RNA sequence: AGGAUUGCGACUUUUGUCAAGGAUGCUGGCGUAAUGGUUAAAUGCCGCCCGUCUUGAAACACGGACCAAGGAGUCUAACG
RNA sequence: GUUGCUUAAUUGAACGUGGACAUUUGAAUGAAGAGCUUUUAGUGGGCCAUUUUUGGUAAGCAGAACUGGCGAUGCGGGAU
RNA sequence: CGCUCAAGCGUGUUACCUAUACUCCACCGUCAGGGUUAAUAUGAUGCCCUGACGAGUAGGCAGGCGUGGAGGUCAGUGAC
């Protein structure tokens, strides 16, 4: 007969590491989490309890509810042809920050920023970005520099 | 100065296998057929009949005279068409009787109404 | 009834004002590409008598069209051909050159030929082949009295001004340029210069980047 | 060629009446003109609702329209029913106001006119405030119908089943409790 | 009937009024330029050649 | 002698209706939450009312 | 056929400004293929590509002296089935450019090379009737060389004729 | 194609004129089987026998010698 | 500001009162209108192609993966 | 069929043939977006303007053609 299995097909996954069995570092019990923070799955094979599904790793998600030990992540998951909300509740030992957002709080700080100055200056900030453009023209120096005549070679035998 | 008629397609359109076996009439019908070459449209077959053959809006309904036919029945029937000689022909009927034909057909060349049979018997 | 007869004198007084306002912005316009082809010609002379190179900016604005029909074509190549709007078979556009643009065009390689154009070929599609996206509706470009209606809070008070900004690569080409409805263009009159079409053109075909070919063929075809 | 969108698609919408009736579709001609000229966006609102069907137009109680007047800064308004306006036995001190409806009921006529009311007709109406000037448009409640309850029945939906008759031994023993197998 | 700036002339005149100044003058044309100097290299020619 | 299973035509099917977004809502649905946590948010909430009921005098 | 200078670079990135420039002749039918090809050759050198570089300067090379006879030398790598080898043939031409258009036709013709499977090393013009190996081409470097030209042949737009003609010459 | 006028313009010293929001001008022959319509044959190219079950039928798969009339989702009790 | 939660606490955490900052609605491209509800038909024997691929000496054999076709589809080419 | 410095094999350079595909115009239908009885005769269900699209078995909806009887109406037709 067919096996399905809970841990089934999770032989590379859940895996430790490469020198990196045993206890973990206290940074990971230390962080804080609030309700709203974004965050990315990553099972951890040597702890047991509250541990995530083989589909959830790598998922990211939005944090609605926290308690003693753990905390509530809703993740999105396309089943037939229409997306599902789903309520997970996985320990502090396999949740981790999002670094997605992080650049983004770093853009609107300088917005502002240009936005403000700017104004009782210049009269013009240019603040949307820009995709990366084509070349300008411009003139390279050949002094010390001159063209060197490749050809292709012949073939050999190593 | 009165639009040209075009007809676009004179020919008739038969029922496939109407000449081939006898029960089969000319009366056109649609083939609700599988192995049927008719509904699919291959090359050198009969045509079948669709709404790009229609006529010209400006000119339906008109024969070679450019006149719409009414059918009359009798002289208090003549009425509508007074005033309309040029755009209204007329056509009497197959029951009325000889004599008749006569009543109608001396009233409608007074007005200079143009009727397509008649003719008359004689 | 009355007045509305004295309104026809001056009306047309109005518009007499603004084609003086045409002609200046012509005649500016056309200091401005004498001026763009002297100062690169000049420029490569320079560099060269100082033993150095002048290497040219890189183009700015690029003009596809689809070669490939319809059918057998798989999912997302077919998907950046519909946010292109190339649907139909002989279809034109024009593109703004970027980096992430670029990334497009090498998915759909294959089903079109690209390269860059020049003021010449911009100014004669746009005025047999020119048609505006007015409240969807496809409508010539016949007067200009179309355009200034449309397109008259981002300057562009005539076809020219239009034209100036598709060549020039402004500020407002992403809304000029989606005012104007695809060129649907006919297939070329001497042919192809090929055997088979489907090859690219570095090995002998039709599809790809050709650069400066690309104004003979759509010549042909306009 | 690459259809990205259907093609010969239908608006999706009611154009005019399904109803054959002769003095309702005067009274669309005389809003359809309005709508097309105004440039009220009052007109064309009641435009929409005279093609509508009966489940679609439901019936305004009126101790319904009693509370609209009680807004803060809306006393003298004449409101604009789009429907029947029923009369309502849970209330006493109905006010002087004037109302605007295709139909009124019976009851309804004496309530309002006791008081010294104006029972108008959308047409009288019209002829007054062509724009739609001081006015209040009034809708009944759709989705109280006996055929409502039904629509998305499942697991766990919080729905009513459709059932003839009644109480126990009918849709309550086994899939409806834990005692008998589960809660659904 | 939509006609086509490029013929007809007076539906070209219709749109650009600069079309009097550009045949008048012949800027399809243009003498135009000029010496001062035919104005040469210097070791671009041994590259080149080579 | 019969086929077993497959998935022709299956992801095909799906992009014809949709392929869609769960909607999202602004005071999204509070369940599956703390219980302590929940009890003391309606204390604050009922508190809050007589608040906001006194300054408008 | 033309005889293209193609001149690269390389990226000037941020620790080394001023890369050292490369060049190669190129042959090919415009522009747009020589391009292609500079990066092909460039590719079996040093660590390149069109993504991580640029072309510095495009440029026609034409013929010094395109109407006097020249013996040409080249030298050819080319992949067969089974696998490559190396060769050197010898032409009788009157340009570079005519010179290995000739060639392709010859690889084409007996070894069924295609333009894909030949990588021209070098075109070397020979000074002296002595540095010549090759007897086929030889045969033309003699002391007053004269023959005719027997069996010639006429021909006629028309179809029918009537006079049953002769091939003297 | 369209069928009073309305618009954009151009050339005009001016009135006006114009290739400018779709053909007007001048001339001849015949006024009927001449042009067209249907119908039969000949000539060029093309065209396997329908209906049906099937992944698949011209099929060496099934029903069909021929013609006429008859011949197959109706009414009811509870219902959405 | 709010509390019966939490804190050594005058801390914290949730939900708030009032306040400051709209060209520059803070990447590209496109948008054929957008979102949503009820109701009911037929279907639930499939097959072939380019790559990936398991059994098998191999098969116009059996069995999966990703897009595209035929079935439901004529038309020009591959004689057919 | 016949072909041998080809009418064969490899490669190059031009002209030319041609699909219900592409461009342009005429007409038909379907769908969308507008304008209008402000006395202003004849269908407001009217009378116009502008733009796009058109393959299809199983299936669904729409608009019409005909047959036998029933109520109304053309003081309908008929031993001429």
């Amino acid at each position: 007969g067919k096996s399905h299995g809970y841990r089934s097909r999770t032989r590379y996954m859940f895996q430790r590491d490469f020198r990196k069995h045993g206890a973990i570092a206290l940074s990971t019990y230390m962080k804080v989490y609030k309700v709203g923070d974004i965050v990315d799955i990553k099972a951890n094979g040597s702890i047991h309890k509250g541990m995530p599904h083989k589909f959830y790793q790598g998922k990211t998600g939005v944090v609605y509810n926290v308690t003693k030990s753990s905390v509530g992540i809703i993740i999105n998951k396309m089943v037939g042809n229409r997306y599902l909300e789903k309520r997970l509740n996985l320990r502090v030992e396999h949740i981790k920050h999002s670094k997605c957002r992080q650049e983004f709080l770093e853009r609107v700080k300088s917005n502002a920023a240009k936005k403000a100055e700017a104004k009782a200056q210049g009269v013009a900030v240019q603040l949307k970005r820009q995709p990366a453009q084509p070349k300008e023209s411009r003139v390279v120096s050949t002094e010390g520099n001159v063209p060197q005549t490749l050809a292709p070679v012949p073939y050999e035998t190593f | 100065l009165h639009p040209k008629i075009v007809k676009k397609h004179t020919k008739k359109f038969k029922r496939h296998h109407s000449d081939r076996y006898h029960r089969v009439s000319e009366n056109w019908r649609k083939q609700k057929g599988i192995d049927s070459v008719v509904r699919r449209r291959f090359r050198g077959n009969i045509s079948e009949p669709t709404i790009g053959y229609g006529s010209n809006k400006k000119t339906k309904f008109m024969g070679p005279d450019g006149r719409k036919v009414v059918l009359v029945s009798n002289v208090k029937g003549l009425t509508p068409l007074l005033m309309h000689t040029k755009t209204f022909a007329a056509e009497i009927a197959h029951n009325v009787s000889s004599k008749n034909r006569i009543a109608i057909l001396a009233e409608a060349k007074k007005n200079g109404i143009k009727v397509t049979n008649a003719k008359a018997r004689l | 009834q009355k007045t509305a007869e004295q309104v026809a004198a001056e009306r047309v007084a109005r518009k007499a004002e603004k084609r003086a306002a045409i002609l200046e912005r012509n005649a500016a316009y056309q200091k401005e590409y004498e001026t763009a082809e002297r100062a690169v010609i000049d420029a490569k002379r320079e560099a060269k008598a100082n033993s150095s190179y002048y290497v040219s900016a890189e183009a700015k604005l690029v003009f596809v069209v689809r070669i490939k029909g319809i059918n057998k074509i798989p999912p997302k190549p077919r998907k950046v051909l519909q946010l292109l709007r190339l649907n139909q078979i002989n279809s034109g556009t024009f593109v703004k050159v970027t980096k992430a643009t670029s990334e497009l065009l090498k998915l759909i390689e294959p089903y079109v030929a690209y390269g860059y154009p020049s003021y010449s070929t911009v100014r004669q599609l746009v005025y047999k082949r020119g048609y505006g996206k007015i409240n969807k509706q496809r409508i010539p470009l016949s007067d200009n009295s179309i355009v200034e209606a449309n397109l008259g809070n981002y300057g562009i008070l005539s076809v020219d001004d239009l034209i100036h900004e598709i060549v020039t690569v402004g500020p407002h080409f992403k809304q000029a340029n989606n005012f104007l409805w695809p060129f649907k263009l006919s297939n070329p009159s001497g042919g192809w210069g090929v055997p088979r079409k489907f090859k690219h053109f570095i090995q002998g075909g039709s599809f790809g980047n050709r650069e400066e070919f690309i104004n003979k063929l759509v010549k042909s075809m306009n | 060629i690459d259809h990205t969108s259907k093609q010969h698609k239908r608006s999706s919408h009611r154009t005019a009446p399904k109803s054959d009736n002769v003095y309702l579709k005067l009274l669309v001609k005389l809003y359809a003109f309005l709508a097309r000229r105004t440039d009220a966006p009052f007109n064309k609102v009641i435009l929409k609702s005279l093609f509508l069907s009966k489940i679609n137009r439901p019936p305004v109680s009126v101790s319904r329209i009693s509370r609209a007047l009680k807004q803060e800064g809306a006393a003298q308004k004449t409101i604009v029913v789009v429907g029947t306006v029923t009369d309502d036995n849970r209330i006493f001190e109905f006010p002087k106001t004037t109302v605007a409806a295709l139909r009124f009921t019976a009851g309804a006529k004496a309530k309002i006119l006791k008081a010294g009311g104006e029972a108008i007709t959308l047409d009288q109406l019209a002829v007054r405030a062509p724009k739609g000037q001081n006015t209040l448009i009034v809708r009944g409640p759709r989705a109280s119908r006996e055929a409502a309850r039904h629509f998305g029945f499942g697991p766990h939906k919080g729905k009513a089943p459709r059932i003839q008759s009644t109480g126990r031994k009918f849709e309550r023993a086994r899939g409806r409790r834990r005692s008998r197998a589960f809660k659904v | 009937q939509k006609k086509n700036p490029l013929k007809n002339k007076q539906v070209l005149l219709r749109l650009n009024p600069y079309a009097k100044v550009f045949a008048a003058e012949k800027l399809g044309s243009k003498k135009v330029d000029q010496a001062n100097k035919i104005k040469p290299s210097a070791t671009a020619l041994e590259t080149l050649k080579h | 002698k019969s086929k077993n299973h497959t998935a022709h035509n299956q992801t095909k099917k799906a992009h014809r209706n949709g392929i869609k977004k769960p909607k999202t809502y602004k005071y999204p649905s509070l369940k599956g939450v703390d219980a302590k946590f929940r009890r003391n948010h309606r204390f604050a909430l009922h508190g809050t009312a007589k608040a906001l009921a006194a300054k408008r005098a | 056929r033309k005889e293209y200078q193609v001149i690269g670079r390389r990226l000037p990135t941020e620790s080394v400004p001023e890369p050292k420039l490369f060049r190669m002749r190129i042959f090919a039918p415009n522009d747009v293929v020589a391009k292609s090809r500079y990066w092909y050759f460039l590719q079996k050198l040093h660590k390149v590509k069109k993504a991580s570089g640029e072309i510095v300067s495009l440029n026609v090379i034409h013929e010094a002296h395109p109407t006097t006879v020249k013996n040409f030398g080249v030298w050819v790598r080319y992949d067969s089935r089974s696998g490559t080898h190396n060769m050197y043939k010898e032409i009788r031409d009157v340009t570079r450019v005519g010179a290995v258009e000739s060639l392709y036709q010859d690889m084409a013709a007996r070894h069924r090379a295609r333009f894909r499977s030949i990588h021209i090393l070098k075109v070397v013009e020979l000074e002296k009737t002595a540095d010549v190996k090759r007897q086929y081409v030889k045969q033309f470097l003699t002391k007053d060389l004269k023959f005719p030209l027997p069996h010639r042949v006429q021909k006629t737009n028309k179809v029918y004729a009537y006079k049953r003609p002769s091939t003297f010459y």
